[PDB]
Order: structure tokens, then C-alpha cells, then sequence
């Protein structure tokens, strides 16, 4: 829907992903009931990076119509969610440049400076270096 | 008829001085005095009590005595209440006496025994003081036992008794002030707010605004009054029960609009945390989630002509807010949706 431009039925979805990754767990085999995914569909790194998209992917939109508030909140959420996805606080630090710059950003440079792939699925990677930016470090070295 | 002006004012004097302590000079002769002058009231209040133009003179003569002292300054005195008040002046003269430590021994002595002889005169045509007495102390120890075995908070204030009493001495007590017409019952209600205890003269004035009418001039009068003063609104739909504004709403259509007008406002001051999928304020006092849906639950559940009026005015501040129909953007999807 993003790419067939329409911002409603979009914001539909990014937020029906999001509620089906917090009103619901995946990791729930309470009764050996069937065959599952073993691997790709209940990695904790699948959900933290799938949530850290949903997120990303919403954010987005909330800027596509001016809702900074709004997005600030998703792209936060993101961070505080999954720390090295790191695609999270670019899109976070571009907010906070744009409104309210210094002690904000700062602070979480020193955080990242601080913090410094295992096994996610493809249809994942490829959506986030699909959605990621180019000038992501370039960013993070101003 | 200006015989009982002189007579009455100069016992209201006497009356007002009875319960402050400046007591010595007093003796039989001052008690004898006070007796036969409320004998003589008690007969007035009999004889030409009803349906005389001395009637009115005497509330006028009383309210503007009532309104002069003011409840404000010097003292707030209470007085003899109204009409009815002088049947029994009597009675309050005798109970605030005998409050009054000050009271003199010889004094004590005589008026105890001019109020309860005895049944030296059991045979007495006129019901006489000491029977009056009585009768008080008995429904007056009636009404402890029936409070404490067997009384119980009503839900339904409006189906209780202390608060559907304490909005008719209101209501009496407005009814006066209107015929008066010397101060409006704004000024009034203004003091009251100020004087009183809130949270008690809410729910009074919330089961006011529901008594079928006793001469609706009264409720008519509160509305003004509340409308009139935004503030002390916003603390009534915050304090009370969801059915008691429900029924507010239905019978007086006046506080629909501006009730709903709250609500939004509230609605409006929220916002969404996804880990825990709850609707929750910022701010501590802001009403919860929890008590917004029940009011709004109440609301529908109405009559006809509120029920629309409110369901149309979430399909407008929805559409204000996006027309999403997906929860978790529109507090007010929220709501139309949690309505089945």
C-alpha cells in the first residue's frame, strides 16, 4: 500500500502487525498440536527486529502527514525495544535535529558509543536494508 | 398586625441571646416572660396562621432578618427557621437553655419544673410543652435505632433517604429566597460552595435536580446556577456515580451538551502504551480509561433522545481524529467499537 500511495489502509496495517506483536506472543507450543517453524518463526531476534520494522515502517508514515509527536513515540519505542537494529536511532536523531537537538542527541551518541545478524529470516533482512538509509553513519558522524 | 412585628422581632432578640453565655442576669421572671411570649406565637401560628396577608409580613419580616444577618461575620446564628418554626419556638428556647452551662441554679430549677410538672396536670386540653419533649427524645432515639439496624446507602441516591431530605431543606430554602426576589440564589449557592462540604452537596444538589416538584422553579434555578459556573461542574461529572448524571442528562436537556463537551476533553488528554493495550493518562487525576468507558457506556444506555445525540457525537470527533477502524489511534474507535 506504501508504494501504491495511501497513507489510510497503510497505517491499517502497520498497526495490525503491531498489535499482533504485543496483544499476542508467538512463542506459545503449549500443546506439541502440529508441525511449526522451528527456527525462523520464534527466534526472540525475529520478533525484536520484526517489532523494530512494524515500528520504523509507521514512523515513517506519521512524518509522511506531519505527526512528529506520533512518530517520535513509534521510533522510541523501537529503540527502547531493539538496541542494534541502530537504523532505530538514525530515524530517532533525524527527529531530534529537526526539533530539539542538543542534550537529547548527545546523550544517546554516548549510548550508542557505549553499545558497540545472528539468524533472521530473509524475508526480514532484505526488508530492512530495503527500507534503511545510506547516509545512516554518515549521520551518526555529525 | 404590627402588635406581632414589636412581640416577634424582640423574642427573636431574646432567642438569638438565649444560647450565648452571658446567662447571670436571667431569673424565673425572664423564663415565665419567654414562655408566655412563645405560647402566644404558638397561638398566632394556630389562629391566623393560614391564609393571611400577616402570613406573608411575617416571612418578610423574618427572610429579610435571615438575609440582614446573612450567615456571614458577627455570627452565623441560626435562628427560627421560617413559618413552620414558630409552632415549636418554644422547644428550641427550652434544648439551648439547658446547653447553656451559665445558666443560674434557681433559674434551672423553676423552668424544669414549669416544663415537666409532672402528671399533676395529665388532664391538659392543649398538647403542653413537657409532651412535645418527649415525643422528640422518642422519635429522636427512633431514628438512631433505625440508622444503625437496618439503614443502608441506597445506590440509587435519588433512592435514599438523608441526601433525598437534605435537597428538600434546600429546596424549601430556595422556594423562600425566590418570593423574597432581595438576593438571587446565585449569591447564595456561591457562599454554599465556598462554606460547605463538596463532595456531600454535590450528590444533595444532583437528587435536587430530580424531585418531582412540592408547590420545577427549583431544579430550573440549578441549572442556571451550573451552566452559569463551569468550575464547580467539572467537579460534579468527576464525583458522582455514571446513572445519577444519565439521569441528569434525560430529564434536563440543558447539561446534554456540555457534560459530552467534558468527556471529549478528557478523551483528548490520554494516549496509548502498545506493551500494555490500554488507553491511560499522563497526568494522575486524569480520568481513567476505566471510567470513561462506563460513563459513555451509561450515556447509550438512555432514552431515544440522548442516545443519538451522544453516539453522533463520537462519529464527529472520530472523524476529527482520522476515520481509522482499527484500534490504537482513535480513542474514540476505541469506544464505538467497545460499545458491542
Amino acid at each position: 500500500w506504501v508504494q501504491l500511495g495511501a497513507q489510510k489502509v497503510a497505517i491499517s496495517e502497520f498497526s495490525r502487525c503491531l498489535e499482533l506483536l504485543f496483544r499476542a506472543t508467538p512463542e506459545e507450543k503449549e500443546q506439541g498440536a502440529a508441525f511449526n517453524c522451528e527456527q525462523g518463526c520464534k527466534s526472540d531476534a525475529a520478533l525484536q527486529q520484526l517489532r523494530a520494522a512494524a515500528l520504523i515502517s509507521r514512523g515513517l508514515e506519521w512524518v509522511a502527514s506531519g505527526q512528529d509527536t506520533k512518530a517520535l513515540q513509534d521510533f522510541l519505542l523501537s529503540v527502547q525495544m531493539c538496541p542494534g537494529n541502530r537504523d532505530t536511532y538514525f530515524h530517532l536523531l533525524q527527529t531530534l535535529k529537526r526539533l530539539d537537538r542538543r542534550d537529547e542527541a548527545t546523550a544517546l551518541w554516548w549510548r550508542l558509543e557505549a553499545q558497540t545478524l545472528w539468524s533472521l529470516p530473509l524475508y526480514l533482512e532484505s526488508y530492512l536494508s530495503w527500507i534503511r538509509p545510506s547516509d545512516r553513519d554518515a549521520f551518526l558522524e555529525e | 398586625m404590627e402588635s406581632l412585628l414589636q412581640h416577634l422581632d424582640r423574642f427573636s432578640e431574646l432567642l438569638a441571646v438565649s444560647s450565648t453565655t452571658y446567662v447571670s442576669t436571667w431569673d424565673p421572671a425572664t423564663v415565665r416572660r419567654a414562655l408566655q411570649w412563645a405560647r402566644y406565637l404558638r397561638h398566632i401560628h394556630r389562629r391566623f396562621g393560614r391564609h393571611g396577608p400577616i402570613r406573608t409580613a411575617l416571612e418578610r419580616r423574618l427572610h429579610n432578618q435571615w438575609r440582614q444577618e446573612g450567615g456571614f461575620g458577627r455570627g452565623p446564628v441560626p435562628g427560627l427557621a421560617n413559618f413552620q418554626a414558630l409552632g415549636h419556638c418554644d422547644v428550641l428556647l427550652s434544648l439551648r437553655l439547658l446547653e447553656n452551662r451559665a445558666l443560674g441554679d434557681a433559674a434551672r430549677y423553676h423552668l424544669v419544673q414549669q416544663l415537666f410538672p409532672g402528671p399533676g396536670v395529665r388532664d391538659a386540653d392543649e398538647e403542653t410543652l413537657q409532651e412535645s419533649l418527649a415525643r422528640l427524645a422518642r422519635r429522636r432515639s427512633a431514628v438512631h435505632m433505625l440508622r444503625f439496624n437496618g439503614y443502608r446507602e441506597n445506590p440509587n441516591l435519588q433512592e435514599d433517604s438523608l441526601m433525598k431530605t437534605q435537597a428538600e431543606l434546600l429546596l424549601e430554602r430556595l422556594q423562600e429566597v425566590g418570593k423574597a426576589e432581595a438576593e438571587r440564589p446565585a449569591r447564595f449557592l456561591s457562599s454554599l460552595w465556598e462554606r460547605l462540604p463538596q463532595n456531600n452537596f454535590l450528590k444533595v444538589i444532583a437528587v435536587a435536580l430530580l424531585q418531582p416538584p412540592l408547590s420545577g422553579e427549583g431544579s430550573q434555578v440549578l441549572v442556571h446556577w451550573l451552566l452559569g459556573n463551569s468550575e464547580v461542574f467539572a467537579a460534579f461529572c468527576r464525583a458522582l456515580p455514571a446513572g445519577l448524571l444519565t439521569l441528569v442528562t434525560s430529564r434536563h436537556p440543558a447539561l446534554s451538551p456540555v457534560y459530552l463537551g467534558l468527556l471529549t476533553d478528557w478523551g483528548q488528554r490520554l494516549h496509548y502504551d502498545l506493551q500494555k493495550g490500554i488507553w491511560v493518562g499522563t497526568e494522575s487525576q486524569d480520568v481513567p480509561w476505566e471510567e470513561l468507558h462506563n460513563r459513555f457506556q451509561s450515556l447509550c444506555q438512555a432514552p431515544p433522545p440522548l442516545k443519538d445525540k451522544v453516539l453522533t457525537a463520537l462519529e464527529t470527533c472520530k472523524a476529527q481524529d482520522g476515520d481509522f477502524e482499527v484500534p490504537g489511534l482513535s480513542i474514540w474507535t476505541d469506544l464505538l467499537l467497545a460499545l458491542r
